[PDB]
């Protein structure tokens, strides 16, 4: 509906960094 | 704006196992997913490892990454090497603001004894000094394995500016050889006392050189 | 199995803009899972990520720092396919351009295309200038001597080098080519015989240099 | 106390005529008399020519010597150059404080094709360091003419302490070995990055580098 | 035919006194037209005039101001010879010593003796270290390997090796000995095999030193 | 009867310098 693509740690969903979307 | 650094080169016989590192100049090596690639010679890349350790579909189980919180280094292994596994390997990871490659390793899967290349230099042709110009060609041959470092000098100087150098690649029976050029003007060329044309072959050095006052 | 076609001019002069396309087969250019990549390849600069496309209800698209100014990546949906843009393309630029699929979150590169060789030189076709590289005590090892030919400043590639006209072949090492700052190539053909043959066989390379219907022969002695 | 210099070697094909000569540093060459010996390897000095130009019983007259009082410096001539001719020759002459030799100079008659040494530089073995000694050996083979020149250098730094070197002698082949010494401590030996053994052979140079970090 | 026949102790301690006769036959030591030479020769300090004796009237000597201080040549009449001392050598007066005829006005040599090596050193017998120079890619060349074994440090000469009790000599080349400044000699010996014989074949230098009833044998294998 | 030898130039007999005797 209200798209993100986001870089982050600890996050979707995932131990380590990278690049999370939608 | 990290590196990541593995050896130039790694070699071992076939069956036994074998690691090149990866060690990250900056940054947590554990907090960013490392890949690996391989790519043989006249061939685009393949992935054989993923987010650290997932390993594609089709990709040989004897092919496995790990990773080194400690050292800050990836690592890939190759367990009962063959020698369809000889080509260069590259790690690759990220961090928020670039995506980096490591420079590459060859991995030989030995065949034949090891052998120290031969260097012959070649001064300017007198033809071609006419023509105004002056090239000196640095001839590699018969080394293996295929991975050297080439590096020029003027006097006793390191020279950077007009070096070309092909990529080793293999000659009837095997070996490797490889060229390298210095182009210079004939003013430049007979400016110096000598030039140098040194290679680097398994931890040690040849270096020819030759004066532009040859004789004799 | 995924499949991607690589596309465009192989030759893009310094200034103008480099254009390629990789169509993909096998798979969505809108696929929910993946990311559309470009990387590119030189011997001295080694891999480098390029920058990516993908949708996730919307398009985005990330970029490597180094060429974000000058690049465009654009998907292309009622084509199935993704390109690549550079603008004002120096010699820099010249190296094999990969398009790839890959891993959003990883910026993992999944299924590698087969590449695209771009070249970045204002030159045209040039025939070679051939000279000597004439044997001495300085290229003999043992009872054998190196003796060879350069073949300088030549546009486009290929040369081809024989000796004696296809009777030596024995001991013969054509080069592959390096590409100067000039825009223009050389490379260096050698061939090893037996010392004692030098005061009394022939040596020639033939040079052969079909985009500029050249050939030169030369005959290469001692000096 | 002048010297006498004269090339380190020539060489000339069968038949033909060559010329060796000897420059005087200080003093006048055309005021003092000036001598040739020849000498075979592993025989005793023989007097070719005296007083200038003076051939001795039993001297071919294909020998002859002349003064050049212009560039200070005297000449021994041999024409229709015969293998037996080949021979290290030295010009000697005096002032009124001292009697000078000149270095001498090796006379190659050409009998097959020149070819440049091949180098190998052996690091210290492991056994020997365990001795507490460290010798580096320089392995000079398969050159023709058989004359070099042998420097050694630590990291860039040229090295004369510790250095022996044999005279070049023949193969079974009729070409030349020779070898050469770099005789330190293992502290010298692991105090330094590289060591290198340097052999020039008709005006060109081959230089080969070993590590102690050998690796790899 | 003049003859001049050289004797004396070939080593000489340190400190001690070098003492060499020529005796002559063919021609006279009081020879009204000759002069009666002492020459040295190393490599290094290359050839080296000491002195010499004549008689005119009167026996005159003349010596080379480098050496004036230790020399003494005194001729014998009733032997017709003449000898050679040097006082107080030192390592650097090893050489090879010659007597010589020559001609006094022009400082010229006319006929030389076949001269005498002599050796200043304080050593006694003492047997050689054998140490292994091994093959590694550094010594191949082609399909060929050097490999060797260096003899450190014994005394007096001569050592001389085989290999493989002397089944192989194909390729073996036996070095002149070093002095080393320790008045000790070192040489090696070296080997070319192929790269390829280095995993199975067996290689051993077999060193002999009778002096001091010494014999080595040592296994050459790859580092 | 009185015996000497001397270094000279253009003497006893000869162009060049040398030793000279009796």
């Amino acid at each position: 509906h209200f798209p993100i693509c986001i870089f982050c740690c600890g996050c979707c969903h995932r131990s380590k960094c990278g690049m999370c979307c939608k | 704006n990290f590196m990541l650094t593995q050896p130039h080169s790694v070699s071992e016989s076939p069956g036994k196992t074998v690691t090149i590192s990866c060690t990250r100049s900056s940054g947590s090596i554990a907090s960013y997913y490392v890949q690996w690639y391989q790519q043989r010679p006249g061939s685009s890349p393949t992935t054989v490892i993923y987010e650290d350790s997932q390993r594609p579909s089709g990709v040989p189980d004897r092919f496995s990454g790990s990773i080194d919180s400690s050292s800050n280094s990836a690592s890939l292994t190759i367990s009962g090497l063959k020698t369809e596994d000889e080509a260069d390997y590259y790690c690759q990871s990220y961090d928020s603001s670039n995506v980096v490659f490591g420079g590459g390793t060859k991995l030989t899967v030995l065949g034949q004894p090891k052998a120290a290349p031969s260097v012959t230099l070649f001064p300017p042709s007198s033809e071609e000094l006419q023509a105004n110009k002056a090239t000196l060609v640095c001839l590699i041959s018969d080394f293996y394995p295929g991975a050297v470092t080439v590096a020029w000098k003027a006097d006793s100087s390191p020279v950077k500016a007009g070096v070309e150098t092909t990529t080793p690649s293999k000659q009837s029976n095997n070996k490797y050889a490889a060229s390298s050029y210095l182009s210079l003007t004939p003013e430049q060329w007979k400016s110096h006392r000598s030039y140098s044309c040194q290679v680097t072959h398994e931890g040690s050095t040849v270096e020819k050189t030759v004066a532009p006052t040859e004789c004799s | 199995q995924v499949q991607l076609q690589q596309s465009g001019p192989g030759l893009v002069k310094p200034s103008q803009t480099l254009s390629l396309t990789c169509a993909i087969s096998g798979d969505s250019v809108s696929s929910n899972s993946a990311a559309w990549n470009w990387i590119r390849q030189s011997p001295s600069r080694g891999l480098e990520w390029l920058g990516r496309t993908y949708y996730r209800s919307k398009w985005f698209n990330d970029y490597a720092v180094s060429v974000q100014s000058r690049i465009t990546i654009n998907p292309d949906t009622s084509k199935n396919q993704f390109s690549l843009q550079l603008n004002s393309v120096t010699p820099e630029d010249t190296a094999v351009y990969y398009c790839a699929r890959g891993i959003v979150f990883s910026y993992a590169m999944d299924v590698w295309g087969q590449g695209t060789t771009v070249t970045v030189s204002s030159a045209s076709t040039k025939g070679p200038s051939v000279f000597p590289l004439a044997p001495s005590s300085k290229s003999t090892s043992g009872g054998t001597a190196a003796l060879g030919c350069l073949v300088k400043d030549y546009f486009p590639e290929p040369v081809t080098v024989s000796w004696n006209s296809g009777a030596l072949t024995s001991g013969v090492h054509t080069f592959p080519a390096v590409l100067q700052s000039s825009g223009l190539y050389s490379l260096s053909s050698v061939v090893t015989v037996p010392s004692s043959s030098l005061g009394t066989q022939t040596y020639i390379c033939n040079v052969n240099h079909k985009p500029s219907n050249t050939k030169v022969d030369k005959k290469v002695e001692p000096k």
